[PDB]
């Protein structure tokens, strides 16, 4: 089970 | 040896080449780094579909009204860009992408703002994401992964060398043109960089173990994410599979990798070497460079030269309809452009 769709980058985590 | 004495003696002088290469690229890029605006207006378009959507704005179509061209536009809304680190990785983005120039790098047209936004205006790539490619046929046979990976390699052996991180790579970020070959876009993380960096940022199944330790790193996380990207390639999906980012996180740090069985030995041991935790025994970052990748066996049938110059056949030609054709893109809620009466953030964003 893991993320399928468009997957967002973060600028700071 | 594994190579012949013609053998080697060809490779050595084509490293040789490489080296003559770069050091021109860099003379080239200094020029445009040292000195990089306003190259055009909103007005001088005619916006057509939105392409994709994010966090601080989309990427739509247009149509250039003078000309006819067709382009691909990125619009920020210089409020959602209030983060710190948001605000600075936007001028990266800006200067770098104005001072490259490779064949697998998209190409900047015009670059301005407004009042409420910042706009970039790049060469339109109709063939869609890799991503939607990808997700509908399920997996990449090995070939077909290899041609793409060794895209990447030489790109990411250009903008090592001058001293750029690309940070973000993964299928989303990699458009399809109508030769087959790749384009890569969205600089939005990228960094000149001459030893480590600190910023936690990057898309999660991509981050190195160093990022997420919160290490100071360098330009050996972008051969991590490379082995990210070969192996949803050839798999279909990411080796480190999650549904909430923290469990990503511990999986990748642990040091531990499962392959599908369909993996050949030579991939497999490839991404053993490029998913390393150890930074002393990460290909890419050895003596040896980017040379332990192209040398490796899998990669024993590319032509690294062919390549570049765009020589081989593409193992999947997208279709065309014509200038301006948007069908491999997905569908998204469209929301008109409303620019203020009032300027906002005019001191932050002047060197845009
Ligand atoms: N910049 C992108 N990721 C993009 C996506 C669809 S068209 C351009």
């Amino acid at each position: 089970a893991g993320r399928t769709g468009r997957r967002q980058a973060i600028h700071d985590i | 040896g594994h190579m012949g004495n013609a053998a080697a003696a060809k490779k050595g002088s084509e490293q040789e080449s490489v080296k003559e290469f770069l050091a021109k690229a860099k003379e080239e890029f200094l020029k445009k780094w040292e000195s990089p605006q306003n190259t055009a207006q909103l007005d001088h378009f005619d916006r057509i579909k939105t392409l994709g959507t994010g966090s601080f704005g989309r990427v739509m179509l247009v149509k250039h009204k003078e000309t006819g061209n067709h382009y691909a536009m990125k619009i920020l809304d210089k409020q959602k860009v209030v983060k710190l680190k948001q605000i600075e990785h936007t001028l990266n983005e800006k200067r770098i992408l104005q001072a490259v120039n490779f064949p697998f790098l998209v190409k900047l047209e015009f670059s301005f703002k407004d009042n409420s936004n910042l706009y970039m205006v790049m060469e339109y790539v109709p063939g869609g994401e890799m991503f939607s490619h990808l997700r509908r046929i399920g997996r990449f046979s090995e070939p077909h992964a290899r041609f793409y990976a060794a895209q990447i390699v030489l790109t990411f052996e250009y903008l090592h060398s001058l001293d750029l991180i690309y940070r973000d790579l993964k299928p989303e970020n990699l458009l399809i043109d109508q030769q087959g070959y790749i384009q890569v876009t969205d600089f939005g993380f990228a960094k000149r960089v001459k030893g480590r960096t600190w910023t936690l940022c990057g898309t999660p199944e991509y981050l190195a173990p160093e990022i997420i330790l919160s290490k100071g790193y360098n330009k050996a996380v972008d051969w991590w994410a490379l082995g990210v990207l070969i192996y949803e390639m050839a798999a279909g999906y990411p080796p480190f599979f999650a549904d909430q980012p923290i469990q990503i996180y511990e999986k990748i740090v642990s040091g531990k990798v499962r392959f599908p069985s369909h993996f050949s030995s030579d991939l497999k041991d490839l991404l053993r070497n490029l998913l390393q935790v150890d930074l002393t025994k990460r290909f890419g970052n050895l003596k040896n460079g980017v040379n332990d990748i192209k040398n490796h066996k899998w990669f024993a049938t590319t032509d690294w030269i062919a390549i570049y110059q765009r020589k081989v056949e593409a193992p999947f030609i997208p279709k065309f309809k014509g200038p301006g054709d948007t069908s491999n893109f997905d569908d998204y809620e469209e929301e008109e452009i409303r620019v203020s009466i009032n300027e906002k953030c005019g001191k932050e964003f002047t060197e845009f």
